[PDB]
RNA sequence: AUAAUGGUUUCUUAGACGUCGU
DNA sequence: ACGACGTCTAAGAAACCATTAT
């Protein structure tokens, strides 16, 4: 026949806010409870500093004058709601920078905007930054502004100048936000406020938001791969790790080099028995440091590629022998897209519905596979509409597109890997909107290995959350 | 200066490893779910601060350093918050301290293993310690079947005769300064029997070479010990080996015993080679002579294939409709074309495109062709063959899951079966197949449902026009068309799309298709999809099957019965 | 790079077969 | 056994355009 078994729905994840109230809407929980981290003031104040010509500083300072005052969506207004300033969401002040925290670049700036620079323009740029290495409590995140003229230095061909400056600030200890011509355009001004003083609270050192459902015995990882294409007739390839909780937070990550990187050059993304084994017993050391000495009872591993033979008992070997291990490896790409078929209400026969598939949906196809939808129809979420259901991806795709996972290992149901993938995809606070179409495992470790790969040593240390974010 | 490498502090362990004796301490207990010191020290910390969050560590640390605590990782914290927390009370202190270092989780691990296995064969003779756990005990006992011989402050007074009678393998369990008190209060005689346990170390380190992993350098009665056998003369001939996880957070009191034994004179280094699993394992992996009960053991066995039940069918109504039509059908019958000497398929591919035939061709380990015989006997001169016959595939979805040239053949059969007498035209991009409308013919009836699928508020649209800003370019309305094997069934994949006739323009219409497709929603893609599927397979939806032949007027032909009700599923309950 | 991710063009990787020579 | 290059399919990273939620 044609019929594919039956399939079931994972229930919108819950947010957790100040006061421990429950919202599934990021953006109205924050306004109306506020963030997590107001229950006991983690971050006091959110200072800045700025770091751009003259010419352009005043643009810059003019963002910061938005960021304190409301705004009004003007696209998307179906999902996002006021902006009601930054001390009226965050409960915290957004603190202005004084005469000494004005630094400037002038005389290296537009040199550069003429010419084609590369390495040479971000070592010069975080050379200048380096000139408040004493005085650095004086604020927290630093907001930069590169011109529309330093586009040509931006990147050719390989070389980036945002990850690298990145890369090179993360040892100094110093958030960054990077502010284009596009943050100070796009006539809709809620969501570059939304989406700019959720990323400043965090990069502060505060936590706007939490899952809901946080006490089960369970830890995520997740590994992901980058091509590095060094000017050359070969092609490297580098992977990252991170450790994430029930809860969702996962402050830190493990940057470890696959072996002895002196005549390795691996060629594919696929690691040894003992690379896998190391990089897994890394991170386990590194969970258990942070939460004193405390092994979870199951773990999650997410791969974007397939688990080879070396890689699953490697990391059947890196844990005890009383943890269960599953490991899912996530494909983004499908034959299948689906829809959405209403059933019989009130005189009305079955058909389509309106909006599309809801989004926790989940359909088992094999005995090992599985497709879950991460996107779609969502409700309880519109502003407007009371009772109208809102598909985020509707100014890109008529349709949603589900995704694939294969569970190389476990013995347990779907019902709990879905819910985990589902609760996963919605703690990115880099993003403004309501989702992801990925887990924030596999995006971490792709923004990871992409800060590492434009590096030219090992680099074996273990780095911080906001970093990078 | 003089620290040993990862690769360095191997090749020597692999050369001597009979001559060496391990120190453990609580971190290689770590990875069995027993915490360590420092693990206590913050949970003490936090219950005097009054499932809490580890997220204010800072703030707290920070009150700490306010009051004047000696200071943070420093060897004193230990006994200092024990005593804070737990005043005078030995009971309560004894009921903390073996519950949270009790057979909890004590989960073996991958070093322990390897520790208990090297323990059974004659490979390291004496291992001391001062963890007060079974994690060791549990691990040999599991490995071999029987029990250790442990010597600790239970009337042991047999250690250093031990060594002497050389009854090895000798576990000896030290107190060190804080195991459940501090040592100074042990009034019944215990600590003669810590000082001939430690005596015994001198003559079991006068001989054998030191490796310390897991240990930190936190009491005063073991690092006594270490100097007063480092001040015996040629003390570790083979010298003294502290490995740690990284050289970053490496212990001053560690840093200043290496340069001690660097200065008096002796083979010492400050190995890096991170965990106590990963450096075990790195170490199992060059041995000699391993047993083949003991590696079972040691790592862990091959994992059974992962099998998740498919559940039932539903009940519920919100359904899913999907895009997939079954294939029923699982044999056919194709040709065999036996040659006098074998080929290639790049050979085979320029014939083909040498003279147009009217049939398709796939080549593996023989070559196989569906059409005619007048047909391959154009493409092949009747010199080079021998004899034509045939060749059986029976249960295409196992045989195109694993052969990737079937999935081809197969898919290019089914495609040419489907398109055969019908005005639709055919075009592949990128080893897709689609199924292009005709500009001529896009006006007769059999695609007028379509027109009314891609119109707007009732009204008819166009299935086949030209690009607005383009005066050559044209379009017209396609679906691609793939076959998929997925759970050992096949599955026909259709989707709509547009095409633009001259195929290396398309960048020229992105926005002209991006346009065209913004509004098809649920709905609309619902009634596209139906519309399409009526188009190439006749019947209207709810029809249970369709026989479509390709080379029907041949000798071999190929025929299938696809579905055409599209697979589906309802909710749970 | 406030963001979301859809297209287009190239580039690889993995697996599976084949021929030759070694 | 096993080194070279062909063939096929499946899947993804890089880099550049595009528009903003019935
Ligand atoms: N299992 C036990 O018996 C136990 C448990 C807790 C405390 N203690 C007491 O602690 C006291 C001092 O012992 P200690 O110096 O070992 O405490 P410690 O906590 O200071 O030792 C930790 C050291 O091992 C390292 N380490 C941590 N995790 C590791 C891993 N996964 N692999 C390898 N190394 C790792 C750490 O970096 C550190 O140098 C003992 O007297 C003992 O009585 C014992």
């Amino acid at each position: 026949l044609s019929q594919l078994a039956a399939h079931s729905t994972i229930p919108e994840p819950l947010l957790l806010f100040k006061d421990n109230r429950t919202d599934t809407h990021p953006l109205r929980g924050l306004s109306q409870y506020g963030p997590y981290s107001a229950c006991f003031n983690l971050p006091g104040q959110v200072r800045l500093a700025y770091l751009a010509p003259t010419e352009h500083m005043r643009k810059l300072d003019a963002i910061v004058r938005e960021l304190q005052n409301p705004a009004t969506p003007k696209e998307a207004t179906n999902y996002y709601v006021e902006y009601g300033g930054f001390e009226k969401v965050f409960k915290v002040p957004l603190v202005m920078p004084q005469e000494h925290l004005r630094c400037l670049a002038l005389d290296e700036c537009h040199g550069v905007a003429a010419n084609g620079n590369g390495l040479a323009l971000a070592d010069k740029i975080v050379q200048s930054m380096s000139g408040l290495f004493r005085q650095k409590h004086a604020f927290d995140v630093l907001l930069v502004y590169l011109p529309a003229s330093w586009k040509k230095c931006f990147e050719y061909d390989g070389f980036d100048l945002h990850d690298r400056i990145k890369a090179k600030v993360a040892p100094l200890n110093l958030p960054i936000q990077i502010i284009n011509d596009t943050a100070l355009t796009r006539q809709c001004r809620a969501n570059v406020m939304w989406g700019v003083s959720v990323a400043l609270y965090a990069k502060a050192g505060g936590i706007p938001w939490k899952l809901a459902d946080w006490d089960k015995d369970e830890a995520y990882i997740g590994l992901s791969y980058a091509i590095k294409k060094n000017a050359e007739g070969q092609e490297y390839t580098t992977c990252c790790s991170q450790v994430f909780d029930p809860d969702g937070t996962g402050f830190e990550f493990v940057a470890y080099d696959t072996r002895e990187f002196i005549t390795d050059r691996k060629g594919n993304p696929y690691l040894s028995y003992q690379e896998m084994q190391s990089v897994l017993s890394k991170s386990l050391h590194l969970y258990q440091s942070s939460h004193n000495g405390r092994m979870p009872r199951k773990i999650f591993i997410h791969k974007t590629t397939h688990f080879t033979e070396d890689e699953i008992q490697g990391a059947f070997d890196s844990f005890s022998s009383s943890t269960e291990i599953e490991l899912v490896q996530i494909i983004q790409s499908t034959n299948w897209y689906g829809l959405k078929v209403d059933g019989k209400k009130g005189d009305k026969p079955v058909a389509p519905a309106s909006y599309p598939v809801d989004r926790g949906l989940y359909q088992p196809l094999t005995e090992s596979e599985c497709l879950l939808w991460t996107q779609g129809s969502v409700m309880g979420v519109n502003q407007q509409n009371p009772g109208q259901p809102v598909f985020k991806e509707a100014a890109l795709t008529p349709l949603p597109n589900p995704i694939m996972l294969r569970r190389f290992s476990g013995n347990g149901g779907w019902h709990a890997t879905c819910s985990s993938i589902l609760a996963l995809t919605k703690v990115d606070w880099n993003n403004n909107t309501l989702y992801k179409k990925l887990p924030v495992t596999l995006v971490y470790s792709q923004v990871f290995a992409d800060v590492v790969k434009q590096t030219p040593e090992i680099v074996n240390e273990i780095y911080d959350y906001r970093f990078f974010m | 200066m003089d620290v040993l490498t990862d690769n360095e502090f191997y090749q020597h362990y692999l050369q001597n490893s009979q001559h060496m004796m391990w120190f453990l301490g609580a971190g290689t207990s770590r990875s069995a779910g027993l915490p360590t010191a420092s693990d206590i020290i913050w949970d003490l910390k936090h219950r005097y601060y009054c499932i809490n969050n580890h997220a204010i560590k800072s703030k707290i640390q920070s009150y700490m350093d306010s009051k004047g605590f000696p200071l943070q990782w420093s060897p004193e914290e230990y006994s200092f918050y024990f005593e804070l927390v737990f005043r005078d009370d030995y009971e309560a202190q004894r009921k903390y301290l073996l519950e949270a270092l009790a057979s909890r989780k004590v989960s073996l691990n991958i070093g322990h293993r390897v520790l208990a296995a090297l323990l059974e064969m004659n490979q390291t003779k004496v291992v001391f310690t001062t963890n007060f756990d079974d994690v060791i005990e549990t691990a040999f006992s599991d490995i071999s079947g029987k029990h250790l011989s442990v010597y600790h402050l239970e009337g042991s007074y047999a250690a250093l005769s031990a060594l002497n009678t050389e009854a090895f393998p000798i576990y000896a369990k030290i107190h060190g300064d804080f195991r459940y008190q501090k040592i100074k209060n042990l009034t019944p005689d215990l600590q003669t029997n810590d000082r001939e346990i430690h005596k015994c170390f001198l003559a079991a380190a006068i001989r054998f070479g030191l490796v310390v992993s897991g240990y930190s350098g936190r009491d005063e009665n073991v690092m006594t010990m270490l100097r007063a056998a480092i001040d015996q003369n040629n003390a570790f001939p083979h010298g003294l080996y502290w490995t740690v996880p990284s050289i970053s957070k490496s212990e001053p009191a560690v840093q200043d015993l290496i340069t001690y034994a660097q200065g008096k004179g002796v083979r010492a280094y400050l190995v890096e080679t991170g965990t106590f699993d990963e450096m075990l394992s790195k170490i199992w992996r060059q041995v000699k002579d391993k047993p083949a009960a003991i590696d079972a053991k040691v790592r862990t066995a091959r994992v059974c294939p992962v099998s998740i039940p498919l559940p039932g069918p539903g009940k519920s109504f919100p359904a899913l409709r999907t895009n997939a039509l079954p294939v029923v059908t699982q044999s056919i019958r194709c040709g065999v074309v036996t040659l006098a000497s074998p080929i290639t398929f790049s050979e085979l591919k320029e014939r083909i495109s040498q003279k147009s035939p009217k049939a398709l061709l796939t080549y593996t380990e023989k070559v196989l062709f569906l059409g005619g015989e007048p047909e391959i006997r154009k493409i092949f001169s009747n010199d080079e063959i021998n004899s034509i016959g045939q060749y059986y595939i029976d249960e295409i979805a196992q045989s195109v899951a694993a052969s990737t040239f079937l999935k081809s053949f197969v898919e290019e059969a089914i495609l040419t079966a489907l398109l055969r007498e019908k005005p639709i035209l055919h075009r592949v991009r990128h080893r897709t197949h689609y199924a292009v409308i005709p500009n001529a013919s896009a006006k007769d009836d059999r695609f007028l449902d379509l027109r009314k699928a891609v119109g707007f508020k009732g009204d008819l649209g166009y299935i086949t026009g030209n690009v607005t800003n383009a005066k050559e370019l044209s379009w017209a309305e396609a679906v691609s068309i793939r076959l998929e094997e997925r759970g050992g069934k096949l599955w026909i994949m259709l989707k709509p799309e547009i095409w633009i006739k001259p195929l290396d323009r398309r960048e020229e219409a992105t926005d002209f298709i991006r346009s065209r497709r913004r509004y098809r929603f649920n709905q609309c893609s619902y009634q596209i999809l139906d519309a399409w599927i009526k188009i190439l397979f006749g019947s209207i939806g709810g029809g249970g099957t369709v026989n479509i032949s390709c080379f029907p007027d041949a000798e071999f032909k190929a025929e299938f019965e696809i579905g055409t009700r599209t697979a589906f599923s309802l909710g749970v309950g």
